[PDB]
């Protein structure tokens, strides 16, 4: 309602924007960091969709980021295509030793997973 | 350094060195054999660059699997019609449009038998599609005859589409595929055919082996002459429609709508309304239109219907899944389409345009169907003024029998 | 005589009933609890499945299922006499196993004859649905030469008779005689679903696969809802595939036909405040939170639907509210009280209100797109079909049945047939389908929020006119649109000049579009 | 062989009618006929042995109930509470006072409703004669008047309700269809929406918005209390003794107050002359009558919004009964049903 009656401040504000506008850079860039720790904690989820039923190596990176979305996924917290393909990008980053994926003319293809302890190496976040 | 299972021979080099068509020729009778044997040479081409060259070491899974081949490119035949008896079985390339797919339907390759009275278990693969049946069970001991029993999902099986082309030869026939090969073809694909014309005891049909999915210097030398010359709009005009006189704007208008614009995920789509008095050549236009044109479909609006425009869309019992019998306007997906007696257009016929030209899609929600099309087209589009002749006494909107919503 | 004995399924049980007697022992709390509550089936989680071997149990289990099914059932049946006994009582040891939560979701779109005899869980619509009857799971005979009874003759997928009488001293064979009391028998159901709108691209068609259900996970499928499952495939017997071209193998003369088809174990719907809560990491429950207490939320929302469209600030709000329709109340005298929320957008033919139409079909969770002209009476509500198996109707989810607990739009509103504007009237207001024609008597579920796009009666609107005149919808339909927008255009410089600039930029080229579901998800819990 | 069907009130939401086969030996056949509810006690059998095993996947069966005994009532504590009740000074405004109560106003249709509900005499007169009993009722008016509510709690009240839409149902899907036994192959019957409401109420919703022949099949009803068929060789007719509750919209859908019903709909007299109480309806504005209607429903959806557990909550629901009707519904319920019988 209307709660903001008497805030008579001097001139500081002036400087109470500066508070607003100084700092917001750094919020913006822990938003920035909490959707990686947002996608990095999902791939935990993820890498079981891989180890379970995919054996064959033809498939290319469009296909699989097309089944993390409309998948296991797709409930109370749905994910976008985009941050899948991130998702799966970041697997090989995260495990270079089992993942090693090179662009083919265009795109990414994705091959048999070595597989090792599948949730040992989230430490690295 | 490829983890793939086959390649894709690139066979037109067979037509550009000399011995190549030699074989091409020995080989229209007899493609299977060598393509089998390529299988082994490839894992033998294999074998040999990794250990036996020392270039690599991961030869395991390699060593144990097959592989394939596939010429793509290889010199078309007299065309579909012209074939002859003799020619069932051989090597042939052809071309057409993907129209239907089916489901997958797996196929026999291993049996499992098991013997009923001792669990013991035999594995029987198939050879020239035949099943033999054990009459014994092969332990020493356990010997009953026709114990040996038949587990279905304990087998192995491999993947058959059908998928349906509508083929102009060098009629639509019912393409096969195997394999990797399914699903790789979907419903409007536009295709070349690299495979085997097929007629066994009878029904034509085309064993697909490769399936594809898609001038001069001298050329280049004679456009960039009229790319060059400073009258290349006035030669243009002189040059397109001998007939017609003049028109010096009509005639960079018709043009504007063959060259297109550019198409972005905003399609270049143009469209033209002729509002000419009712005698001025313009049926001699867009009839000459439609042949100069890369093949289009050429429509009158008092000729046609709503299904005859767009489709007549149903359920089969046998592929489980809609199927469509295309309509003029989804013919010309892609190309160029004329419209005459467009002022004649039925209202029900018109409303489609609406989302023709304004998303190039067509939504479709009746009884037990559900779905949306895609008809991306260029529309040319001709109509007289109301009455005999045009009346400028009257404002330009009253003279044309359109709706603002479909004049704008 | 010794049968051959499956090294594989022994190791696998042996490590089953050591899984069993060392997972913390929840599993035999359930099992306990089915003692108590009289319970056939027992559930499993596959990631619990999984974190025993680093998972390799359950990738054994998984890829070749149908194979090792016996010896989990034999390694559980033991368990059962080990601590609950009188689960083998009748008045006969009926017992399943039913696993659900798989990380992989396959779609109807990626059938492939590799995945015959693996575990694998797919989602799709439910179009039919069959009445439920009992299964031979496992039959018994007695002899008809002598007297002798013949126990636990199992049926797998086909009538089986016994291939002898366990006596020497008799010699019968193919001639028994069926019992139908020491035998037993076991649910069965089948669900016909559909492949989902979001999964076919436009101009492809919707594939369609048949459902097997048995045991208590019956009846958990309703038509219109968006199921998932978790089973295994397994091929059955086809009649279809005659005609075909191609070379056909043969038996030797017998037929070898066969067609692809999915059995289920478990059955689930996709959808209270600490319910939701507690599902979410941290991470998850703090992104989910800077959409809700941050001071301009409101504000950052509007601007965040179809932002490609310029302008219609009004709109942005009205469907962003169609989206978090209002709560469901029931009156202590039985009535009920309607949520959700119906727009309307009248604009002109240059006012772009069909992008409006197309973001929505695009974004929303479920969501289904029509035009007016294309549209019709049975399509829209309700589908009266002649059913399969059966002499007997069925119905068929029309476009208002699909997207039900979501969003439905339509498009040149004004085009549509009176006679056929009619059949949305009770949807729209009461939530609900009324069918009675040839032997259809039920009343549906239509929870759907309409959302329509129309145009003026004379293309124009005509601006010398009032409001009242301009448009040809009635007061009825008018009545029941909570919110009703006509957008005009003008020649305004200053705002031309803007729309071109920005127009173009099409052509030349706050929160994201996948940030807005996940705060719905959370936001139409509440219920002020 | 004989079909037994889910009562029309005890539907679960959402779900189509749930029905098995009985099956009927020894002098129990022609106990029950077509409309009638029964109750019966028999053995839960399985029979379909056949091509079912293989003509779909796997061996299954099909379920049965071979019958045994059959009947087409109140004890004491009931009918002394009634009595306690009925012996109460003036109870006609009590009944009309409860129709629906979370409705504001609207008196002079809440005791047609309530009319409706109790019926008349279906007075056999002199067995040659005969003349319906129930009354007949139809409410008209402008939108926004809760003229189709009404009928979303007839059907949670009465005995036995069936609920139609206009233009969602159709004349053979409200009279009668034609099947074909699957056991006999012989042309057979099976009752429709009217048929099902036998000794009940039919409530048809937008009565106007449907079509004209599917409209005509109900003149029958009104004033039979039958449905007569001639299809296929199957000549009869059917027992339809129901009430029907119509909703319906003026012509342009607003009431034109300044000419007559006759002139303001598209019906007729025929069709209007088989309704008894006619509840015409005026959405005219008023501050005062504005007031008092919209303090009321504000406070209904305050109400009916979500906030020994069992008797504790059942305490809770019976207290705001109190708060808004003077006798629990329950009761009415079967108060209406003992008054019936
Ligand atoms: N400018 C022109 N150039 C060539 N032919 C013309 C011209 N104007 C009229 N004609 C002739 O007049 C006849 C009328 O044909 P056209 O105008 O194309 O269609 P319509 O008969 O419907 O008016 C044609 O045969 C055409 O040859
Ligand atoms: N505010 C806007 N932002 C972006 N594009 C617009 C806007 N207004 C109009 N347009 C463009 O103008 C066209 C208007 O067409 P539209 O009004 O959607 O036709 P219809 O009446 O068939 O829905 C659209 O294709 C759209 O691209
Ligand atoms: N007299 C009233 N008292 C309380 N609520 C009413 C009244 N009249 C109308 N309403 C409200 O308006 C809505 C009318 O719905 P409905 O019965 O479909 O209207 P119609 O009369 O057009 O059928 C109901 O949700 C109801 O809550
Ligand atoms: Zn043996
Ligand atoms: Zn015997």
């Amino acid at each position: 309602m209307y709660k903001e009656k008497m805030p008579d401040s001097q001139a500081n504000l002036m400087d109470r924007l500066r508070e607003r506008e100084r700092r917001s850079a750094a919020l913006l860039s822990q938003r920035q960091k909490r959707y990686q720790q947002f996608l990095a904690m999902k791939m935990t989820q993820v890498f079981d969709i891989l180890f379970s039923l995919t054996r064959g190596q033809p498939y290319t990176e469009t296909y699989l980021s097309s089944l993390i979305v409309d998948s296991l996924q797709d409930s109370n917290n749905p994910i976008g295509t985009k941050e899948a393909s991130e998702i799966l990008a970041g697997l090989q980053g995260i495990l270079p030793m089992d993942i090693s994926v090179h662009q083919v003319d265009g795109g990414l293809k994705v091959y048999r997973w070595n597989s090792l302890d599948k949730n040992r190496f989230s430490k690295l976040l | 350094e490829l983890g793939t299972s086959n390649l894709n021979l690139d066979a037109r080099n067979l037509l550009a060195y000399k011995q190549t068509e030699d074989l091409y020729h020995q080989l229209l009778n007899y493609p299977q054999e060598v393509i089998s044997i390529m299988d082994q040479t490839i894992k033998d081409c294999m074998v040999s660059l990794i250990v036996d060259n020392n270039l690599d070491y991961d030869l395991d899974e390699i060593e144990t699997k097959f592989y394939k081949v596939r010429p793509y490119n290889v010199g078309s035949c007299k065309g579909m019609r012209e074939l002859n008896p003799n020619d069932i079985d051989k090597l042939i390339n052809l071309k057409g449009l993907v129209l239907r797919s089916t489901p997958v339907i797996p196929d026999m390759k291993v049996a499992f038998f098991k013997c009923n009275v001792c669990d013991h278990t035999m594995a029987v693969e198939i050879d020239r599609g035949v099943i033999q049946e054990p009459a014994r069970c092969e332990r020493i001991d356990c010997n009953e005859p026709n114990s040996m029993s038949l587990i279905h999902n304990r087998c192995s099986f491999a993947d058959k589409q059908v998928i349906k082309l509508q083929e102009t030869p060098d009629h639509s026939i019912s393409l096969c595929v195997y394999d990797e090969l399914v699903d790789s073809c979907r419903a409007g694909d536009r295709i070349e055919v690299t495979g085997t014309f097929r007629s066994i005891p009878y029904k034509t049909y085309v064993d697909v082996v490769h399936v594809k999915k898609v001038i001069t210097d001298q050329d280049l030398a004679k456009i960039r002459e009229v790319a060059a010359r400073e009258d290349l709009y006035s030669l243009l005009a002189r040059s397109i429609a001998p007939s017609i006189y003049e028109l010096e704007d009509v005639k960079k208008g018709i043009l504007l709508q063959l060259f297109g614009g550019t198409n972005k995920t905003y399609r270049g789509d143009i469209n033209i309304l002729l509002c000419g008095d009712p005698s001025t050549s313009k049926s001699q236009i867009l009839q000459y239109v439609h042949k100069i044109t890369p093949r289009g479909v050429y429509t009158s609006g008092k000729g046609s219907s709503a299904v005859g425009l767009t489709a007549y869309i149903t359920r089969d019992v046998d592929t489980k899944q809609l199927v469509l019998e295309s309509g003029a306007l989804v013919l010309s997906d892609g190309g160029v389409c004329c419209i005459d007696e467009f002022d004649k257009m039925s209202d029900s016929t018109r409303s489609v345009l609406h989302e023709v030209m304004e998303q190039q899609t067509i939504s479709i929600a009746k009884a037990g169907i559900i779905t949306t099309l895609n008809a991306r087209s260029s529309i040319l589009a001709s109509a007289n003024p109301i009455g005999s002749r045009y009346n400028p006494n009257l404002p330009v909107t009253e003279n044309i029998d359109l709706p603002p919503p479909l004049l704008s | 005589v010794k049968k051959v004995d499956d090294v594989t399924g022994e190791k696998v049980r042996e490590a089953f009933e050591q899984f069993l007697e060392d997972f913390s022992k929840v599993y035999r709390a359930q099992i306990e609890f089915m003692k108590i509550y009289d319970l056939n089936t027992i559930y499993i989680d596959y990631q619990h499945l999984s974190m025993r071997e680093n998972g390799a149990l359950a990738m054994a289990i998984s890829e070749q299922y149908y194979r090792f099914l016996p010896f989990l059932q034999k390694g559980l049946r033991r368990v059962v006499r080990k601590y609950a006994p009188e689960l083998l009582n009748t008045s006969e040891r009926v017992f399943q196993i039913s696993f659900f939560n798989l990380p992989t979701v396959h779609r109807i779109r990626d059938i492939r004859s590799e995945k015959i005899g693996s575990l694998l869980s797919i989602s799709g619509t439910v179009t039919r649905t069959s009445e439920v009857r009992p299964e031979l799971y496992k039959a018994s005979f007695t002899c008809d030469m002598c007297r002798a009874i013949v126990d636990n003759v199992e049926q797998s997928f086909k009538y089986t008779e016994p291939t002898f009488c366990p006596n020497p001293s008799c010699e019968n064979r193919a001639f028994w005689t069926l019992n139908v009391t020491r035998s037993r028998f076991l649910d069965w159901q089948k669900v016909r679903i559909q492949e989902n709108a979001n999964e076919i691209p436009t101009g492809s068609m919707p594939r369609t696969l048949d459902v097997i259900l048995r045991g208590d996970s019956v009846e958990r499928a309703k038509p219109g809802d968006r199921c998932k499952f978790t089973g295994v495939e397994i091929v059955v017997p086809d009649v279809t595939q005659l005609g075909l071209p191609g070379v056909k193998p043969s038996s030797t003369v017998r037929d070898l036909t066969y067609k692809i088809s999915f059995l289920a174990c478990h059955v689930i719907s996709i959808g209270d405040q600490e319910v939701f809560l507690n599902s979410l990491s941290s991470d998850e429950i703090n992104e989910l939170k800077e959409m809700v207490k941050d001071e301009h939320i409101y504000d950052k929302l509007v601007r965040s639907i179809a932002p490609a469209v310029f302008g219609h600030e009004a709109v942005k709000k009205g469907i962003l509210l169609q989206m978090l329709g209002g709560v469901h109340k029931s009156t202590v005298e039985g009535i009920k009280l309607r949520g959700d929320i119906n727009i309307c957008v009248v604009g002109d033919p240059s006012t772009s209100k069909s992008q409006f139409l197309k973001y929505v079909v695009g974004f929303a969770p479920r969501s289904v797109y029509t035009s007016g002209k294309a549209s019709s009476a049975a399509g829209l509500t309700a589908a009266v079909v002649r059913d399969e198996e059966g002499g007997d109707y069925t119905i068929e989810a029309g476009a208002l049945m699909l997207a039900d607990n979501g969003i439905c739009c339509i498009d040149e509103f004004d085009k549509m047939d009176i006679s056929d504007q009619v059949a949305i009237h009770e949807a729209m207001e009461q939530q609900t389908i009324s069918i009675a024609k040839a032997g259809i008597h039920a009343t549906l579920n239509a929870r759907t929020s309409i959302l329509a796009a129309a145009n003026p009666v004379g293309g124009r609107y005509n601006r010398k006119l009032s409001l009242r005149g301009n448009l040809n919808m009635t007061a009825p339909i008018m009545s029941r649109f909570d919110l009703f927008f006509v957008i005009l255009d003008d020649c305004n410089e200053k705002i031309d000049t803007e729309l071109a600039s920005h127009i173009v930029d099409l052509h030349m080229k706050p929160f994201s579009a996948e940030q807005l579901r996940r705060y719905i998800k959370y936001a139409r819990t509440f219920k002020p | 062989r004989v079909t037994l069907q889910e009562a029309p009130g005890t539907v679960p939401p959402g779900r189509l009618p749930r029905h098995r086969e009985v099956i009927l030996l020894a002098d129990l056949v022609d106990v029950s006929k077509p409309g009638e509810e029964v109750e019966v006690t028999g053995i839960y059998k399985n029979n379909y042995d056949g091509n079912l095993n293989a003509k779909n996947g796997f061996p299954v069966f099909a379920t049965i109930i071979e019958a045994n005994s059959i009947k087409r009532s109140w004890t004491e504590e009931e009918e002394r509470e009634f009595r306690k009740i009925s012996r109460d000074r003036g109870i006609i405004d009590k009944i009309i006072s409860s129709m629906a109560p979370s409705i504001y106003g609207h008196r002079d249709i809440k005791t047609a409703v309530a009319c409706s509900l109790f019926g008349g005499v279906p007075k056999n007169v002199n067995g040659k004669h005969s003349i319906r009993g129930d009354i007949n009722v139809l409410l008209l008016g402008d939108p926004g008047t809760a003229k189709s509510q009404i009928l979303k709690y007839v059907e949670k009240t009465a005995h036995r309700a069936v609920f139609a839409t206009g233009q969602g149902a159709s004349a053979v899907g409200l009279t009668a269809s034609v099947r074909k036994d699957p056991i006999t192959k012989e042309w057979t019957l099976e009752g429709g929406a009217l048929v099902l409401a036998d000794k009940g109420v039919c409530l048809i919703d937008e009565f106007d918005k449907m079509n004209d022949q599917d409209r005509t099949s109900i003149h029958e009803a009104m004033e039979q209390q039958s449905i007569s068929i001639s299809k296929a060789g199957i000549v009869t007719t059917l027992q339809a003794r129901c009430s029907i509750i119509a909703a319906a919209n003026p012509n342009g859908g607003r009431y034109n107050s300044t000419l007559p019903l006759a002139q303001n709909v598209s019906l007729t007299e025929p069709i209007l002359s088989r309704f008894d109480i006619l509840c015409v309806v005026r959405d005219l504005v008023d501050e005062e009558a504005d007031e008092r209607l919209a303090t009321f429903v504000v406070d209904s959806h305050v109400r009916s919004h979500p906030e020994n557990a069992r008797q504790r909550r059942l305490q809770r629901q019976r207290k705001k009964e109190e708060e808004i009707s003077p006798i629990p519904q329950e009761l009415l319920m079967k108060y209406i049903h003992y008054a019936r019988t």
